[PDB]
């Protein structure tokens, strides 16, 4: 059975403080004895601003019961810094949390704070940890955002080498080979090749990128991720649509389409969108309107109103 | 009304094509397509007169949803401890859904809501996810508590609005403690920086008349740099060393796109020079409409490219549509009408797929196969409201608002943290108050724009874009803090 904290020798000097909801609160939660007890003592600890080992132990007890308790996480990090605790041990504890399915945003933000404060000369091992955690959970939004932060933070400190950037692109390429429909990995590619300050921009760079994009489309013609990347790419670098049009025209009926792969019904709506936008680039507004009309009435009827709006824009 | 908004039942249902390349994404998609289309097949077309014999009736089960929200209202099971730091959200999801559903709380119950929320307010500033003796203040429950006070409170001595007014300076000082030099805000002491925080803070600052130049510096730049190559917005941007460049830190997502569009919209009211920094409105509108799912997946919205449709995105993505549309409208006017998304199909997803099966717990859900919860109940209904009611931001309404504003009435000016952090003088401050108040009250439901799929018994009340409370709550609430009553 549970031993109440009022009966533990180690906590005898502490007078617990009750939760102050006022009278008859709405949305009250039925708490376990353990959680109520831990929180009653946390209220006392935090009120007196005690920075101790017992307070640290207590914060672990609580976050194991409620991983989303942001207040208790904030107090925990205050404790780690006041007591000058081993932050590497704490990272190991966060590793153990993941193994025990104790995941929550707060766990990941806590990792970020730890990485920032440890400030390792080389963050490779955390990069590899992130990679490993993405393998079974490949679209985890906050894990991808953490990867962006890690590279951005450590690169401003001058701590990401060219070899490291290179191995990261190799890893990203592999993620997209395993699932080309992984939009999270496309977003990471964009950071690696386009948006990050250290990214190379040359005629050969643009060439290489275009080749990769077109090849991706030809492999999976209905892949919205690859189309959006194509459109983002051309827009960002102010490149005209027309010279690439021969690679796209077969989907409306440099790497060219395959006989098309099986299970590729035509037209692909975003290929029509590309066609219409290229007509607009040429000031051929009537021809663009005609394509928008078809998207609206036949080929992408879920967006009938939007395509009609684009059609009206032309006339 | 519906020429450009075809019913899911009137369209051919076809799976997303494979291109002969299998992947984990496609396996999940195909499975979800099967689940949703099978529910549609078992359900009578809501648009039919010959409401089919043998099939499920899709009418909005308001009474079941009311019972769902009640039982969560006054005692929650032990499993809810996972939301112990989100109690104000539990309040907001409940009271806003009840408003949408047209169900009144009695005064005694409203008083309990107000008292509960006041115990979450710290003297130093802001609301936390629970009692001030237990939890530190946080931007998100500050939004949720403020909105719930708009819904359940009143101007009397026990109405809570008076306490909020007295808390203006401390809330402001909390917001300034959260402020980072690059224009982002941490959500709480030691907390994460993201655009949800920006959104929640800007809503509250607008409502309570606590906007200053120092509060807003760089805030537009942080938001604008959240926009991704896809046209939607990520949770945050990273400032490289004020900054030499800012870079988006993740994918365009429905939740963060809603927050970024709304934040940007709130900033367009503020009369600072060359402010707010522009976003690409055309791209954000494009990204928005592209998230509406195909007929086979019921015309619900997904939250990001190549993931699954989900009822909560009816609010996050569908509710950002009027905002994106207005920004596009303004951009076109600065150089120089059919619905922009399928308003019918979104309602069909809500009625057919997002409701809990009849005769059970009630509530609305992410998709078939998932338990309903308060968060999905509120957000499905908020999105349903946007689809049923054509919302516009009206320049002539804003002009009428300017004409009736009384600048000689108001609560005391906030004291800025830095000596020169306030408005230059009273003319500028009052002009700012006028613009901000007048634009906050600029949203209207267009006459003749109503589309109630399945008949008028499915009609819910009209939520306000940007804020997500009923206009009938928004108006007296913001009028109270600006002394315009
Ligand atoms: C990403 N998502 C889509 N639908 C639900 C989710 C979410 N993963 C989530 C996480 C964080 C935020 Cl800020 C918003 C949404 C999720 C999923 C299920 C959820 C809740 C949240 C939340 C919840 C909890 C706190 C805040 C918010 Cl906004 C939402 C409550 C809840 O009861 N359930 C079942
Ligand atoms: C308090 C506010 C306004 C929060 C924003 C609401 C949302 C939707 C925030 C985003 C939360 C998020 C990205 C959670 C990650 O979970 N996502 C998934 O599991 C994948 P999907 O994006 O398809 O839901
Ligand atoms: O939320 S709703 O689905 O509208 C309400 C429930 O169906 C209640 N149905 C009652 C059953 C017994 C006869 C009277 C009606
Ligand atoms: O004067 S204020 O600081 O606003 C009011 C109280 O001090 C709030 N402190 C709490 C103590 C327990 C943990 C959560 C915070
Ligand atoms: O007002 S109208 O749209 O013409 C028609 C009504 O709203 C129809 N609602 C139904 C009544 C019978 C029970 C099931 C709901
Ligand atoms: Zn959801």
């Amino acid at each position: 059975t549970y031993i109440p904290m009022s009966q533990r020798r180690s906590w005898a000097d502490v007078k617990p403080i009750m939760q102050d909801d006022g009278p008859n609160p709405v949305v009250p939660i039925m708490y376990s004895e353990e959680y109520k007890d831990a929180m009653d003592y946390f209220r006392a600890i935090a009120a007196k601003e005690e920075k101790s080992e017992r307070a640290l132990e207590l914060t672990e007890i609580i976050v194991r019961m409620n991983p989303a308790h942001y207040t208790v996480w904030q107090y925990r990090f205050s404790l780690l810094t006041s007591l000058n605790k081993s932050l590497e041990d704490e990272l190991r504890l966060m590793n153990e949390f993941a193994v025990q399915n104790l995941k929550s945003y707060q766990v990941w933000h806590h990792r970020l704070l730890l990485l920032d404060r440890i400030s390792p000369q080389d963050p490779v091992s955390e990069i590899e940890y992130i990679h490993g955690s993405l393998l079974p959970d490949p679209k985890n939004y906050h894990t991808w955002a953490y990867l962006h932060w890690l590279y951005s933070h450590f690169s401003t400190l001058g701590r990401i080498s060219e070899a490291q950037w290179g191995s990261e692109l190799d890893w990203c390429n592999e993620m997209l080979r395993v699932d080309g429909r992984n939009n999270s990995a496309w977003g990471w590619r964009w950071y690696l090749r386009v948006s990050r300050p250290g990214a190379e921009t040359s005629s050969r760079s643009l060439q290489d990128e275009l080749i990769y994009i077109l090849k991706s489309i030809h492999l999976i013609p209905h892949n919205v991720s690859a189309w959006n990347y194509l459109r983002g790419f051309l827009k960002h670098f102010s490149l005209p649509l027309v010279p690439i049009l021969p690679a796209i025209l077969p989907y409306t009926a440099f790497p060219m389409p395959s006989p098309l792969p099986e299970d590729t019904p035509l037209p692909v709506p975003l290929a029509l969108e590309y066609l219409a936008d290229s007509f607009i680039e040429q000031n051929r507004v009537d021809d663009a309107a005609k394509v928008f009309e078809k998207l609206s009435s036949e080929y992408d009827q879920m967006r009938a109103g939007y395509w009609e709006f684009r059609r009206r824009e032309c006339a | 009304a519906t020429e450009f908004t075809p019913s899911v039942y009137s369209l051919v249902s076809k799976p997303l094509p494979s291109n002969s390349r299998p992947s984990a994404t496609l396996d999940e998609q195909a499975e979800t397509e099967d689940l949703i289309s099978q529910l549609f097949d078992l359900t009578a077309d809501p648009n039919a007169l010959v409401s089919e014999h043998g099939k499920r009736y899709s009418g909005l089960r308001k009474q079941e949803h009311t019972q769902f929200l009640a039982s969560s209202f006054f005692q929650l099971p032990g499993k809810f401890v996972s939301l112990d730091a989100s109690r104000p959200w539990l309040v907001f999801w409940t009271v806003h859904s009840l408003d949408l559903l047209g169900v009144a709380l009695d005064q005694g119950t409203k008083d309990r809501v107000v008292s509960t929320l006041l115990h979450f307010l710290s003297p130093k500033g802001g609301f936390g996810g629970g009692p001030a003796n237990s939890q530190i203040p946080h931007l998100l429950p500050t939004y949720a508590s403020v909105c719930s006070l708009a819904i359940a409170g009143n101007d009397s001595s026990t109405g809570g609005w008076k306490d909020l007014a007295a808390a203006r300076q401390s809330i402001y000082e909390f917001f300034m403690r959260c402020k980072r030099p690059d224009g982002g805000f941490v959500v709480c002491e030691g907390g994460e920086v993201d655009v949800r925080g920006t959104y929640c803070l800007l809503v509250v600052a607008t409502l309570l008349d606590i906007i200053t130049p120092e509060l807003l510096h760089n805030v537009d730049k942080f938001v604008s740099a959240c926009q991704t190559y896809e046209g939607g917005f990520a949770c945050a941007s990273f400032p490289f060393p004020e900054p030499s460049c800012r870079v988006s830190m993740a994918e365009a997502h429905g939740g963060y796109t809603s927050c970024s569009l709304n934040s940007h919209f709130l900033l367009t009211s503020v009369p600072l020079p060359s402010f707010p920094l522009s976003i690409d409105a055309n791209a954000a509108l494009r990204w928005t409409v592209l998230q509406q799912g195909e007929p086979i997946e019921g015309g619900g919205f997904r939250g990001r490219t190549n993931k699954l449709v989900d009822g909560c995105y009816s609010w996050w993505v569908g509710g950002g549509a009027p905002v994106a549309e207005e920004l596009v409208r303004r951009e076109k006017s600065r150089k120089v009408i059919p619905p922009i998304f399928n308003r019918v199909a979104l309602q069909e997803f809500t009625l057919v797929a997002a409701q809990q099966d009849p005769g059970s717990t009630g509530g609305l859900r992410d998709k078939p196969g998932k338990r309903p919860d308060q968060y999905h109940t509120c957000n499905n209904l908020s999105g349903l409201s946007i689809a049923q009611h054509k919302m516009s931001h009206s320049p002539s309404t804003v002009s009428s608002n300017r004409l009736k504003f009384d600048a000689s009435k108001g609560l005391p000016a906030v004291k800025p943290v830095a000596p020169g952090g306030g408005w230059k003088n009273e003319d500028e401050r009052q002009n700012a108050r006028r613009e901000i108040w007048a634009n906050a009250l600029g949203w209207i439901e267009e006459e003749g724009g109503e589309i109630i799929v399945g008949g008028k018994d499915n009609r819910i009340n009209t939520t306000t874009p940007v804020f997500n409370i009923l206009g009938l709550r928004l108006k007296p609430f913001i009028n109270y803090f600006y002394c315009q009553e």
